[PDB]
RNA sequence: ACCUGCCGCUACCAUCCGUUGGAUAAUGGCUGAACGCCUCUAAGUCAGAAUCCAUUCUAGAAAC
RNA sequence: CGCUCAUAGCGACGCUGCUUUUUGAUCCUUCGAUGUCGGCUCUUCUUAUCAUUGUGAAGCAGAAUUCACAAAGUGUUGGAUUGUUCACCCACUAACAAGGAACGUGAGCUGGGUUUAGACCGUCGUGAGACAGGUUAGUUUUACCCUACUGUUGUCAAUUGUU
RNA sequence: AUUAGCAGUUUCGGGGGCGUAAUGCUCUCAGCUGAUUCUCAAACUCUGAACAUUUUUGGUAAGCAGAACUGGCGAUGUGGGUUGAACCAAAUAUUGGGAUAAGACGUCUAACAUUCACUAAUAGAUACCACAAAAGGUGUUAGUUCAUUAAGACAGCAGGACGGUGGCCAUGGAAGUCGGUAUCCGCUAAGGAGUGUGUAACAACUCACCUGCCAAAUGGACUAGCCCUGAAAAUGGAUGA
């Protein structure tokens, strides 16, 4: 009926900092100052020491408690990002009409020229805080690195979606951009 | 059917008459008349004849001609509309009397086209252009 | 490469489970339609596989 | 049914009309066969019982009954061997449904053979039940039970209303549980008659087991 | 009566003209719990219809 | 059934439904009379979406289909035959999908039918006469009222300065 | 009316190996008779019940038609059910104060506080009464059963997942796995002549099966409360707003 919730928590090492002034948090580290907001299902959170961070909740549902974990997870992810960047190494595939993707960083946009004979550009603006390099082996692989897991990943997904055909079979063309390795973290 | 226009459709529709109008065959094949059933591409609306082409393909019949060619529908090609039109040009082509030819369903005219043929029609249907020495 | 990439491609599209109501491609080890209109059916074909 | 969709013969009403010396156009029931499996199989050899029972008083059609039986017919190789199978239904469609027909089917207005003398020819033969009366029964060995309940499950769809499946504590088609139905064999006061049982007669019989001994064989 | 016939009115029987933003649906995702995994979802959110609502357009309130 | 394979696509036997676009059952309202049927005309409406757009399936290689959803924004034809819807062919087409709205619409129509008087034929009837039997000819009246609507004057007398 | 086997039989019906067909043995059929069971009968009973509601007949059903008892609109409205011939409250002389009735008590609209759970749904909200079903749901709430677990679990990930042996078949081949059958043992904590993927077929991987770590709960199966799916029709739209 009411089954009583409790606090999960997250550990913050001594190359990174955290503020939280009004149930909204900005973790900071060597990469940058990555931010995400909370308080929205009456979700109470408080910092105890420069080492722990805790999200307290002791009166609610299963539903309420579900939120608590998620928030914690998100903050952990953010922390990780701030320590060292989330990497999304995609790989594309075609050589009948070789898939040709180009980019600008700073403006942070990716554009797809040739794609299943598409003579258009498919420009897609990446969110802020996403870089893109590419040690290509045989006209394959783009990488997108970024700090906020949540945003970089989203951007990647968008890109993937853009490299897709909406008509005819999917076992016909097995081509487009495809994320080979997500949840990857560079060695610092 | 067929269909191949053009580039463009050589602009607007004009007719001599819609459905139920005789025009001569203008053809070495022994069709002597061509009477319209309807016109191709006419999608049409409530109460409105399927109206004659400027140089476009029609569902037609040999009403008075060879008995072999008589009965049985036939895709044709309008060649000259008695009733007039302006072109993207500022001229008003107008003719003696309506005329066309019986044709193949890839547009192709059978023998040789008799008399004068509006240039639009020729442009539309390359076979027509080929098979005549009058394209005015 | 092409085998290592085709598999990947399949994973993102062809090897997920459809519904027998909404036909909605869930995910490779799915168990309910996850829709309101369906009523999370719990009836799930795996989406077909072909060599052509 | 054929002339009707069973929505007008869903619920019990009117007193019972039957295949009688008053009716006669009464059709033959859709099943006159009610058992499925080894009928030679003993009372003792099978000790497992599941029932099917309605929760609401409703008139099950003979066709419906037939359909139900021929789920459990086909759920038998799936079960595993017809040898380890009994069935009996235990609801025979005795009662008959009336149909005054509407003579107009493509056109033509009566008001002459309309609703005057409009008494049903009997078409439809059907069985009544209540809020727990049995509508299928299965004796079997203790091997098949998740099989038989699945057959019943199929049967459940082939019947109107909310049914129910209960496993009896008896040996199947017997008024003794198991606690009792070992003591009969164990003490050895049982008497057998094929698919049924009898039991020796002390509080069963007395005036004819007064000066008698053939009544302890 | 007939042939011309102006201004005028008019014939896809002539001519010229009929746009672009956010909001969503289905649906495809993203992070992501409930349910150590896993999941388009519960918290949160990305794309996205002839749709929605605006922009443009007609009238202009006992409205200013 | 579907090579294989219950549910891609179907789906026997059986059960539950919706619907008021069939017709019957009915006779509650109208016989001191709601003008009966059809077709032309025209709006608006419902979705059970035929096309369209955006999508998801497939036994989807492609084209071509088939199935599902969102979705009624926009489109949904010309004839021959029949009093005619219904019907039944030809013809184009993106598609020629279903319907409703006093079986939408007779002071909007013609009246083709049906429903009177005249007649003809058949059948039935001793006959007068009958016939969801055919056939042929057979006055569609009234708005100058109230409203609703189209467009137009006038008012905006507390839309505050004689405007 | 009507299902089921069981028993004693049947040179008194019939056919098989034996025997004269056999009814004798060993099998099935037919008929009789004896002991049991299934379901049961408005026009049956050994036995027996103190327009509204309840009973009931016909009807697919209807705001259809038709009966019984009683209650209701007739010289009978009022208060209530949003509104209303039949439901309730309850009977109508003309008045005042009081206190109740049915029914309400956010606002409409006289009439509030408290306290606990449930729902998160374009939901749901005053019997009659203006609709909803079967069947679905890893929505949430409650609950019942049995099982797993300190011999250390679940979920997860990490490791191992062998031999006789290519068992016999079919079969160049199909070796656990086109397909079929029998489906046995050795060694081990541990491993089915094997759940799938896959391979021409073997393999490889994955499962069953066993251990590492984390460290305490876990798994199924139903049951019923609310919510959802089902759940489409015609002017705009009604828990009365």
């Amino acid at each position: 009926m009411k089954v009583i919730n409790s606090s999960r928590k997250v550990q913050i090492p001594e190359n990174v900092t955290v503020d939280v002034k009004g149930r909204s948090v900005k973790v900071t580290g060597p990469r940058g100052t990555l931010s995400k907001s909370f308080d929205h299902a009456s979700v109470d959170i408080n910092l105890v020491g420069k080492k722990e961070l805790t999200v307290d909740l002791w009166f609610g549902n299963r539903k309420q408690i579900a939120c608590i974990k998620t928030i914690t997870s998100i903050i952990e992810n953010m922390i990780t990002g701030v320590t060292k960047g989330y990497e999304y190494k995609m790989r594309f595939v075609y050589a009948h009409f070789p898939i040709n993707v180009a980019v600008t960083d700073g403006g942070r946009v990716v554009e797809i020229r040739n794609f299943f004979g598409e003579k258009i550009v498919r420009r897609i603006e990446l969110l802020d805080g996403i870089t893109c390099y590419r040690n290509e082996k045989a006209k394959d692989e783009i990488v997108l690195t970024g700090n906020s897991l949540e945003l970089l990943s989203q951007s990647c997904a968008t890109i993937q979606l853009r490299s897709a055909i909406k008509y005819k079979d999917v076992r016909k063309f097995l081509d487009g951009i495809y994320v080979s390795e997500r949840n990857v973290l560079e060695s610092n | 059917m067929s269909k191949a226009q053009a580039v463009g459709s050589n602009y607007r529709v004009s007719l001599g008459l819609p459905v139920g109008a005789v025009m001569n065959s203008a053809d070495n094949s022994g069709a002597k008349n061509l009477y319209v059933i309807a016109v191709k591409g006419i999608k049409g609306r409530l109460n409105r004849l399927p109206s004659a082409g400027v140089g476009d393909m029609v569902m037609a019949t040999v009403k008075k001609g060879k008995p072999e060619l008589r009965k049985k529908v036939c895709t044709g090609l309008v060649v000259r509309q008695r009733k007039h039109w302006k072109r993207k040009d500022g001229v008003y082509i107008y003719f003696e009397d309506n005329a066309g030819v019986m044709c193949n369903p890839k547009g192709e005219v059978k023998g040789n086209i008799l008399g004068p043929v509006a240039k639009e029609c020729s442009d539309l249907w390359p076979k027509v252009a080929t098979n005549a020495g009058t394209i005015v | 490469i092409e085998p290592s990439l085709v598999i990947l491609a399949r994973k993102y599209k062809c090897d997920k489970m459809i519904c027998r109501k909404c036909y909605a491609r869930l995910h490779p080890r799915a168990v309910n339609c996850r829709k309101k209109k369906c009523g999370h059916s719990n009836n799930l074909r795996p989406k077909k596989k072909l060599l052509k | 049914m054929g002339r009707r969709p069973a929505r007008c013969y869903r619920y019990c009403k009117n007193k019972p009309y039957i295949k009688s010396r008053y009716c006669r156009g009464v059709p033959d029931a859709k099943i006159r066969i009610f058992d499925l499996g080894r009928k030679k199989a003993s009372t003792d050899e099978f000790p497992l019982c599941v029932h099917l029972i309605s929760l609401e008083k409703e008139q099950l059609s003979s066709e419906a009954i037939e359909a139900g039986r021929i789920s459990c017919n086909k759920y038998i190789s799936k079960t595993g061997g017809k040898d380890s199978f009994h069935m009996r239904v235990r609801v025979h469609p005795w009662h008959v449904l009336r149909i005054n027909k509407m003579l107009s089917c493509a056109g033509a207005d009566r008001l002459q053979t309309g609703m005057r003398g409009a008494f049903g020819k009997p078409m439809g033969t059907v069985a009544r039940v209540n809020i727990g009366q049995i509508i299928f029964s299965i004796r079997t060995r203790d091997n098949m039970l998740a099989n038989v309940v699945e057959a019943l499950r199929r049967s459940s769809y082939k019947f109107p209303g909310r049914q129910k499946i209960v496993v009896s504590k008896k040996w199947g088609f017997t008024a003794y549980n198991r606690e009792a139905y070992q003591k009969l064999k164990a003490d050895g006061r049982l008497m057998n008659d094929g698919a049924n049982v009898k039991v020796i007669t002390n509080h069963g019989t007395l005036a004819q087991y007064a000066k008698d001994i053939a009544a302890a064989n």
